[PDB]
RNA sequence: CUUUUGAUGUUAGGGUAUUGGCCUAACAUGGCUAUGACGGGUAACGGGGAAUUAGAGUUCGAUUCCGGAGAGGGAGCCUGAGAAAUAGCUACCACAUCUAAGGAAGGCAGCAGGCGCGUAAAUUACCCAAUUCUAAAGAAGAGAGGUAGUGACAAGAAAUAACAAUGCAAGGUUUGUAUUGGAAUGGUGGGAAUUUAAAACCUUCCCAGAGUAACAAUUGGAGGGCAAGUCUGGUGCCAGCAGCCGCGGUAAUUCCAGCUCCAAUAGCGUAUAUUAAAAUUGUUGCAGUUAAAACGCUCGUAGUUGAAU
RNA sequence: AAAAACCGUAAAUCCUAUCUUUUAAAGGAAGGAGAAGUCGUAACAAGGUUUCCGUAGGUGAACCUGCGGAAGGAUCAU
């Protein structure tokens, strides 16, 4: 969403690592798209 | 309006405990599959 | 195609359906004016709100404004003609103070009960339904009839009513009595 | 796979009739009955 | 973006009923655009209007009237004052009728009606008497239009009783309340007057014609919101209920039933959409340290706003 | 009158291109919901290595580490 990421009051996954994992997934998806096209 | 495909029991949420008797309907307008809840106590066996 | 005959609502639903105090006062009003259903007093409030809105709008205008000296006088004369205002009234502020009982006083059943004729308000209602009463030269069987200050002087039994001088009584009972008398004699 | 219990309590409920009673009066007389039974007897 | 293929303009002409790039020829390079051009979407015909409205507003408007458009989809044309007409013609596409197989003939988004589609919508009725139009203009026609039929789309009025005596309760001989028991009256049936083009309806009059006035009112609820039961049986985390919070494992005020009660009432629920509620779209009138939300910072054009005299 | 030609109006069919909407699919990779499943203990206490940010690399997983920040810190303080 906006700039209220992290803010761990909910006791959830660390936002930094969630972002890193999402970025890894996006890199893999981009590679797959490039291979397909 | 739709055509009944088959009857199915569906779990209630965690705090509750029940097997709600719903039905699966193929609509006539588009042929879409939907799930519709059958109200009443014994009305499930009263539909074919 | 579509008919040009206008038509409109006469009552507004109350909203907040289960207000205890409002329900209790409505029951008071309908029980003590002998009316039949909760729609009737709602029509009465609808009407009263119409006159009240007219009066409020008029009072917003300044004095000596032709709109005021036209609409206000029309409204005042209409109200005093229906009998909701006395001769002691002269202003629109007095119009603004009209109340539900002051409007329900002019119902035909209320008026006939007040004048006598029927010894109960429900008796008055049923008589009006059985068309036994006249407002002078014309007989009306609508209990919600609103009388004007020139009508209460001539509310009385309909000439075609048994209590107005028509056919005396139960023809079945009278025929049975006369047949028995003739057979015995 | 438990649709065989539909209408369990509906079918297990004992059946009792609705008797006769008096005709329940309606209309303006119903309102008058509520009115006087609410405001007259109480004291 | 537009501009070869007219886009913007000039000149001359053609064409038209007339002006016009409407078209032609020559010439010029113009014309529109963040004040949103050009595109895309619309489950978009526009307006008079409708719902909701304290005031602002928000949503709707196929649909009485006005304007536009169309007659299966396109195009073309004759007559005519008036048509690019469609219950006029010509052709093509898609449908589709008769045929002796050679050939003919069609257009209900006019009124009825049928199929299909669907959650979703009426009679293959009567009449030109009213309104009005056309004519060779009282006198003929008119599915225009009017009348009736179906019609819980909506809207208005309004039955399902009322009254007297004891008995009972309440009160200093006043109210409510099971018995009796006579009046009133529609609903309904029949005849008539009337109405109507004819008929029907309404209205009115006369006969019959209510006591369990069987001439019987229902719908939805009774934990809270939210008016009304911790009454009685059944079930026992099952069945089920429940918009939300929740109820249900042996006392279930919530399920399934009976009784009672509540609300609305010839109406009452349900679904979807919409308005208020919503000052949760905030012009009036929101919020931005921490609840969602001040661009990392500064410059800066459009925009918005700008001392006094 | 047939018939023909030529400009014009131009239906319709076909080819090509583009756009719009719907839709199939081996495989891949997410999200949500369900159940008492397996593995660990990441966060909340100084959560037992303070937490978090941006970035980069690594690891079965939560996560770890480097650099520079913040206190929303466990310090408003010789």
């Amino acid at each position: 969403h906006g700039a209220s990421r992290y803010k761990k009051s909910r006791a959830k996954m660390r936002w930094k690592w969630k972002k890193k994992r999402t970025r890894r997934l996006q890199k893999k998806r981009r590679k797959m798209r490039q291979r397909s096209r | 309006k739709g055509i009944v495909v088959e009857k199915v029991a569906i779990e209630a949420k965690q705090p509750n405990s029940a097997y709600r008797k719903c039905v699966r309907v193929q609509l006539i307008k588009n042929g879409k599959k939907i799930t519709a809840f059958v109200p009443g106590d014994g009305c499930l066996n009263f539909i074919d | 195609p579509k008919s040009y005959r206008n038509y409109s609502k006469t009552a507004r639903n109350p909203k907040r359906p289960f207000e205890k105090e409002r329900l209790d006062q409505e029951l008071k009003l309908i029980g003590e004016y002998g009316l039949k259903n909760k729609r009737e007093i709602w029509r009465v409030q609808y009407l009263l709100a119409k006159i009240r809105s007219a009066a409020r709008y008029l009072l917003t205008l300044d004095e000596k404004s032709s709109k005021r000296i036209f609409q206000g006088e029309a409204l005042l004369r209409r109200m005093v003609r229906q009998g909701l205002l006395g001769e002691n009234e002269e202003k629109l502020d007095y119009v603004l103070g009209l109340t539900l009982p002051k409007l329900l006083e002019r119902r035909l059943q209320t008026k006939v009960f007040k004048l006598g004729l029927a010894k109960s308000v429900h008796h008055a209602r049923v008589l009006i339904r059985q068309r036994h009463i006249r407002v002078g030269k014309q007989m009306v069987d609508i209990p919600s009839f609103l009388v004007r200050v020139d009508s209460e002087k001539h509310i009385d039994f309909a000439t075609t009513s048994p209590f107005g001088g028509a056919r005396p009584g139960r023809v079945k009972r009278k025929s049975l009595k006369k047949q028995k008398e003739k057979t015995e004699a | 796979g438990s649709l065989a219990r539909a209408g369990k309590v509906k079918n297990q409920t004992p059946k009792v009739p609705k008797l006769d009673k008096k005709k329940r009066l309606t209309g303006r007389a119903k309102k008058r009955q509520l009115y006087n039974r609410r405001f007259s007897d109480n004291g």
